[PDB]
């Protein structure tokens, strides 16, 4: 079996710093990318850092420096050293592969949260409907990237969020016929034939994107 | 020289010709990283021709084509929208995603091979943990600036 299991935790003051770790098994960390994403309550998802294998380091502008993303190749496990923790800094850290064409985050750690002291749009907003009728979710891109990056996700409350489509038109392994996502330019629209909050994710810059993300 | 620096086709990134030698020009952008012969030559997307600078990190510069540190040669690029994209769209760029570690100065594969990205032979068949290391582009007309594709010559004394 293949997971990421992942231990830490804890309430630092602003001075102080701790350390996130993350495991791995089934796949040696120095081969495939690693990520570190980040989910504030009331707030979507964040991108925090990458790491290539051999050795490239790439951090978000909002958290440039100040961090630090180390692998540990002898006990197969992934590290990150937060130091000078400021204020308002509190939040859900997730461990996430990365894949990047084929996949997007394709397997999440458990989710630890340590606390202190391409703009996307979701239209349906906090649509309810009845169980037993097909319901359709619109996303809306700023500059119209490929039809085969962005990526539609599940999460139930306080869970790690899954991958339902990668490629916008492949469905991921182990998942049921249901669901479908389609659209082409600047539009993605998925639709079910379970509540959650989805979101829109989007690689192929930089800094990445997520959507706020809609309430079923 | 004029027909090495300017023709009908342009190579993929994996496999960049090596082409050899043996009142500005018309073209938009240029930078030289030594006073102001091997020309290679390729296609890379807008927002990358950064990467190909003497000497950084990212996912072309470290992983398809690598300078070398200390350059002794210019590099020139100029948007190619028009002749490369089309609406119905082309497919036939390639660069390598999936590679072990970074590439030596002046290195260049081509391979086919597919990545084991855990611990399973796979029998040489791709697979959960193995997959296929090149994937192509994609080009449309209608698209932002720096998704476009830009042609790359860079001129090694
Ligand atoms: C190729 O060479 C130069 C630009 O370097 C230019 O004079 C010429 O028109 C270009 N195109 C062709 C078809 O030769």
């Amino acid at each position: 079996e293949v997971q990421l299991l992942q231990s830490a935790g804890g309430l630092v003051q602003p001075g102080g710093s701790l350390r996130l770790s993350c495991a791995a098994s089934g796949f040696t960390v120095s081969a495939n990318y690693m990520s570190w994403v980040r989910q504030a309550p009331g707030k979507g998802l964040e991108w925090v850092s990458v790491i290539y294998p051999g050795g490239s380091t790439f951090y978000a502008d909002s958290v440039k420096g100040r961090f630090t993303i180390s692998r540990d190749n002898s006990k197969n496990t992934l590290y990150l050293q937060m130091n000078s923790l400021r204020v308002e800094d509190t939040a859900v850290y997730y461990c996430a592969r990365d894949l990047s064409v084929a996949g997007a985050f394709d397997i999440w750690g458990q989710g630890t949260l340590v606390t202190v002291s391409i703009v996307l749009t979701q239209s349906p907003g906090t649509l309810s409907l009845s169980p037993g009728e097909r319901a359709t979710l619109s996303c809306r891109a700023s500059q119209s990237v490929s039809s085969s990056y962005l990526a539609w996700y599940q999460q139930k409350p306080g869970q790690a969020p899954r991958l339902l489509i990668y490629g916008a038109s492949s469905r991921a392994t182990g998942i049921p016929d249901r669901f479908s996502g389609s659209g082409s330019g600047t539009d993605f629209t998925l639709t079910i034939s379970d509540f959650a909050v989805y979101y829109c994710q989007q690689y192929g810059s930089s800094p990445y994107t997520f959507g706020q993300g809609t309430k079923l | 020289f004029d027909e090495v620096f300017n023709a009908t086709r342009f190579a993929s990134v994996y496999a960049w010709n090596r082409k050899r030698i043996s009142n500005l020009a018309p073209f938009f952008t240029f930078k030289c990283y030594g006073v102001s012969v091997y020309a290679d030559s390729f296609v890379i997307r807008g927002d990358e021709v950064r990467q190909i600078a003497p000497g950084q990190t990212g996912n072309i510069a470290d992983y398809n084509y690598k300078l070398p540190d200390d350059f002794t040669g210019c590099v020139i690029a100029w948007n190619s929208n028009k002749l490369d994209s089309k609406v119905s769209g082309n497919y036939n760029y390639l660069y390598r995603l999936f590679r072990k570690s970074n590439l030596k100065p002046f290195e260049r594969d081509i391979s086919t091979e597919i990545y084991q990205a855990g611990n399973k032979p796979c029998n040489g068949v791709a697979g959960f943990n193995c997959y296929f290391p090149l994937r192509s582009y994609s080009f449309r007309p209608t698209y932002g600036v720096g998704h476009q594709p830009y042609r790359v010559v860079v001129l090694s004394f």
